[PDB]
């Protein structure tokens, strides 16, 4: 067993919709990866 | 849910303030009396240490246990990636 | 079985020697570095004074762990605490109609035990 | 403060007659950031914050938009039966694991109750004996407050 | 982002594998000529023992933090739950042990109020005679 700095988003409800974009785009950045 | 020394499933479970386990309180006693040490660890122990508040709790199911899941979902498609990463 | 801050079924219980009170790992280290010292006692503990499995059958229909079970979890969090601030707000409320009319029953004693030992003290005085 | 429960066997009309006198009297003297706003306005308001309504429906023959949105049903839909797989492997098992843990959980308050249950009788089994002592030395009391009440006037 | 033997910012992150702490290659290596020992803990470590170099390999240098934030938020909610509930329980001892001993002494007043009312017929009907 072997920097910590902590992501400060910016000033609710659309932190919703942002992981459920991260989700999505992370779903085709997959999916994308594998047909190739 | 059972008790670690017997086997059995303890009837007044005691947990230990020193190896974290949780005993029979009929067992554990004993054990305390016969030498004041705690079973599992063998580090010292009286009766007083063992332990048998507002807040009301619901059972664990599928908001902590989500965000845990939500690990499981990432973690393991992090491992479907080096598939075909190294491939 | 459950952790005595959140109201949890702990991952990772971990018991205080001060107290013996069972929490859930990563609440107790949050309580510790904000202020140190036990929740329940008040009495002074630290992250090295701590010492250290649960099923959850996921439904057969788990699409709705990001929409809709997400969605009645950020709900069912929302209406409570407002419903419980609710609740708080009346409590205290209905305390200062407890404590005026104590007092309110305070004063008719008072006035009534002049009055009625006076009155017995009467008796005894008409008899001469 | 006295006032004997047990002993006073107190009408409600008495209880509305103090009520009264008690009402006269009082006829004279008369930490959380950003969250927790959105939340209590959430709350406040009475509307959830609306979710991606998109995946269920989609459109064949749309565009590059829905060539996007057709590409998200497929994997979602793989890993919908990959993770319907490793359920219904164990099955029933997992599940009445967790049942067994729920009948631990349940026992434990029950047993509470009792405990209790049990020290609340016991105060008032004590308060019971301590209301009946008095109650005899108040009977005492009386009976003797009023054998002087007429002594007294059988002398005059 | 710093070595454990001089305190600069490491442009090879080298490490040993006996004690878990990053250093610097040069350094290191300089003390591991020195004597065949890690720095820490005193254990024996050689240069080959040595792990050099950056990592990055079929790996490609978001998501993972937004569920650590989620979690973060939610670590606060449980927090300001338990300080709300303590105060509505501790009220609520106020309340139950108050109404209790209202009711409780609005018995006395119902006792006191008919022994004063008993003291008035009876000295009423003595003083008239």
């Amino acid at each position: 067993e072997i920097a910590q700095q902590a992501s400060l988003t910016e000033s609710i409800p659309n932190l919703l919709t942002s992981l459920q974009n991260e989700w999505d785009a992370i779903m085709l950045e997959n999916f994308k990866l594998r047909s190739t | 849910m059972l008790c670690a020394i017997s086997g059995k499933v303890p009837r007044r479970p005691v947990l230990s303030p020193k190896s974290r386990t949780i005993f029979e309180k009929s067992l554990l006693e004993q054990y305390v009396k016969d030498t004041g040490n705690d079973p599992i660890t063998n580090e010292p122990l009286s009766i007083e240490e063992i332990v048998e508040s507002a807040q009301q709790a619901s059972l664990t199911e599928s908001i902590p246990n989500l965000l845990t899941s939500l690990q499981n979902e990432w973690d393991a498609i992090m491992l479907e990636n080096f598939k075909l990463r190294s491939t | 079985m459950l952790c005595a801050i959140s109201g949890k079924v702990p991952r990772r219980p971990v018991l205080s020697p001060k107290s013996r009170t069972i929490f859930e790992k990563s609440l107790l280290e949050q309580y510790v570095k904000d202020t140190g010292n036990d929740p329940i006692t008040n009495e002074p503990l630290s992250i090295e004074e701590i010492v250290e499995s649960a099923q959850q059958a996921s439904l057969t229909e788990s699409i709705p762990n990001l929409l809709t079970s997400l969605q009645n979890e950020w709900d069912a969090i929302m209406l409570e605490n407002f419903k419980l601030r609710s609740t708080l707000d009346s409590l205290t409320k209905k305390l200062s109609t407890v404590m005026y009319e104590r007092d309110a029953a305070k004063l008719v004693a008072a006035q009534l035990l002049m009055e009625k030992n006076e009155d017995s003290k009467d008796l005894p005085k008409s008899s001469q | 403060m006295d006032g004997l429960s047990f002993v006073d066997k107190i009408p409600d009309g008495y209880k509305n007659e103090i009520d009264q006198l008690v009402k006269k009297e009082f006829a004279n003297i008369k930490a959380d950031n950003s969250v927790s706003t959105l939340t209590n306005a959430l709350y406040t308001e009475y509307l959830k914050q609306r979710n991606n309504k998109k995946r269920r429906t989609p459109d064949f023959n749309d565009d590059d938009d829905t060539l996007f949105l057709e590409e998200y049903r497929r994997k979602y839909p793989r890993i919908d039966t990959s993770r319907y797989i490793p359920n219904e492997s164990s099955e029933v098992s997992l599940l009445g694991i967790v049942d067994s843990y729920l009948k631990h959980q349940e026992i434990v308050l029950d047993t509470l109750l009792p405990q209790t249950v049990s020290n609340q009788w016991r105060i008032n089994n004590d308060y019971i004996r301590q209301t009946c002592t008095i109650v005899e030395e108040m009977n005492i009391q009386q009976r003797k407050q009023i054998n002087d009440l007429e002594i007294y006037r059988k002398r005059l």
